[PDB]
């Protein structure tokens, strides 16, 4: 029971930074991996962050995330915030022979 | 070429108790991390300082092991920073870790019915330890005034209490063996190291 | 560059057998953990299948054990997916995922997917 919690369509701003977050309810999630997926819908997705902080070949140094065991929960920011950043990010954490998978975030701009 | 015996610290019929946690070193092989990360019966993985993605092709003269048996509660203890009857007390780690933390469940394999009393581990100390000390000393506790000299009566409490492990209790009581790998180098020539 | 093409049948099923395959190529196949992951119309991810690289482990969840059954073939840099006994939520696209180093970190690279419906 790891479900994940993750507010709906929480990022409204045209402009400036952008903070999702995504937190965990049976244990810690700092325990293992959280990582987060952009999905453009009617199209293939693509990895954006992997492992807790390691940017993929191709991706802009604009994204970044961070990991705060205080709330567990984690946190992902982008920076640029351009036209191209129109996604939903869902949340995936590792569990016990099994794999979780979060709400997910329509950013709209 | 000569392959590590990764298999003996994984696959050990016997576990020591956390306070009492063996060290093992491992030197002129070649290092089988396929065999680590293909597998589905641990719980945690995750390697601090080092990322896992490189793991084959990083590679280092030293490499040390440990093994201990705790509870799902404290897993997360074991993490460099946090706190816990685990971390100021028995096992301690620092913060400059390039390691990695195995860790899985054995729940029939170091439970029965009876109930398993042969896991010890240090309830109090007179204050925290050193990133890595081993603590294998039962003296008894210094309260504000000791003067039990030997006796177990008031304000003197024994330091080693048993663990208790029985089949039937939740996720977060049942045993976990913990495996801890750490890596560092030194100014030496490279004694183990990835396959090519 | 890899290529992950697959002929899933998108044609209407209710409560028969119906198999999936996604093709791949342009790495090796016996090296890397294979997985599977659904999202329905509107909603969000979720995980369906994964299987080992030599096919000896493989794990599901609740609701879909029982019914799903995945192996793959690495001689021909392939995987197959059969399903029987579908139901009423199986409406879904359904995606095959490969494994950056295992079951840990995750999926590194996504396929195209099939959308397939089932109804009456
Ligand atoms: C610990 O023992 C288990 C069981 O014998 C080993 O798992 C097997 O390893 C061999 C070696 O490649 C595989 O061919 C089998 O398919 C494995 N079986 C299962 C069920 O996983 C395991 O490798 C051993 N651990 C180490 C570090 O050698």
């Amino acid at each position: 029971n790891f479900m994940l919690t993750q507010p709906h369509s929480v990022s409204e701003s045209p402009g400036k930074t952008v903070t999702i977050s995504c937190t965990g309810s049976s244990g810690s999630i700092a325990s293992n991996y959280v990582q987060w997926y952009q999905q453009r819908p009617g199209s293939a997705p693509t990895t954006v962050i992997y492992e807790d902080n390691q940017r993929p070949s191709g991706v802009p140094d604009r994204f970044s995330g961070s990991i705060d065991s205080s709330s567990n929960s984690a946190s992902l920011t982008i920076s640029g915030l351009k036209t191209e950043d129109e996604a939903d990010y869902y949340c995936q954490s590792y569990d016990s022979s099994n794999w979780v998978f979060g709400g997910g975030t329509q950013l709209t701009v | 070429t000569n392959l590590c015996p990764f298999g003996e610290v994984f696959n050990a019929t016997r576990f020591a108790s956390v306070y009492a946690w063996n060290r093992k070193r491992i030197s002129n092989c070649v290092a089988d991390y396929s065999v680590l990360y293909n597998s589905a019966s641990f719980s945690t993985f995750k390697c601090y300082g080092v990322s896992p993605t490189k793991l084959n092709d990083l590679c280092f003269t030293n490499v040390y092991a440990d093994s201990f048996v705790i509870r799902g509660d404290e897993v997360r203890q074991i993490a460099p920073g946090q706190t816990g009857k685990i971390a100021d007390y028995n096992y301690k780690l620092p913060d400059d870790f390039t390691g990695c933390v195995i860790a899985w469940n054995s729940n029939n394999l170091d439970s029965k019915v009876g109930g398993n009393y042969n896991y010890l581990y240090r309830l109090f100390r007179k204050s925290n330890l050193k990133p890595f000390e081993r603590d294998i000393s039962t003296e008894i506790y210094q309260a504000g005034s000791t003067p039990c000299n030997g006796v177990e009566g008031f304000n003197c409490y024994f330091p080693l209490q048993s663990y208790g492990f029985q089949p039937t209790n939740g996720v977060g009581y049942q045993p976990y063996r913990v495996v801890v790998l750490s890596f560092e180098l030194l100014h030496a020539p490279a004694t183990v190291c990835g396959p090519k | 560059e890899v290529q992950l093409v697959e002929s899933g049948g998108g044609l209407v099923q209710p409560g028969g057998s119906l198999r999936l395959s996604c093709a791949a190529s342009g790495f090796t196949f016996s090296s890397y953990w294979m997985s599977w992951v659904r999202q329905a119309p509107g909603k969000g991810l979720e995980w369906v299948a994964n299987i080992k690289q030599d096919g000896s482990e493989k794990y599901y969840v609740d609701s879909v054990k029982g019914r799903f059954t995945i192996s793959r073939d690495n001689a021909k840099n392939s995987l197959y997916l059969q399903m029987n006994s579908l139901r009423a939520e199986d409406t879904a696209v359904y995606y095959c995922a490969r494994g950056q180093l295992g079951p840990w970190v995750g999926v590194d690279y996504w396929g195209q997917g099939t959308l397939v419906t089932v109804s009456s």
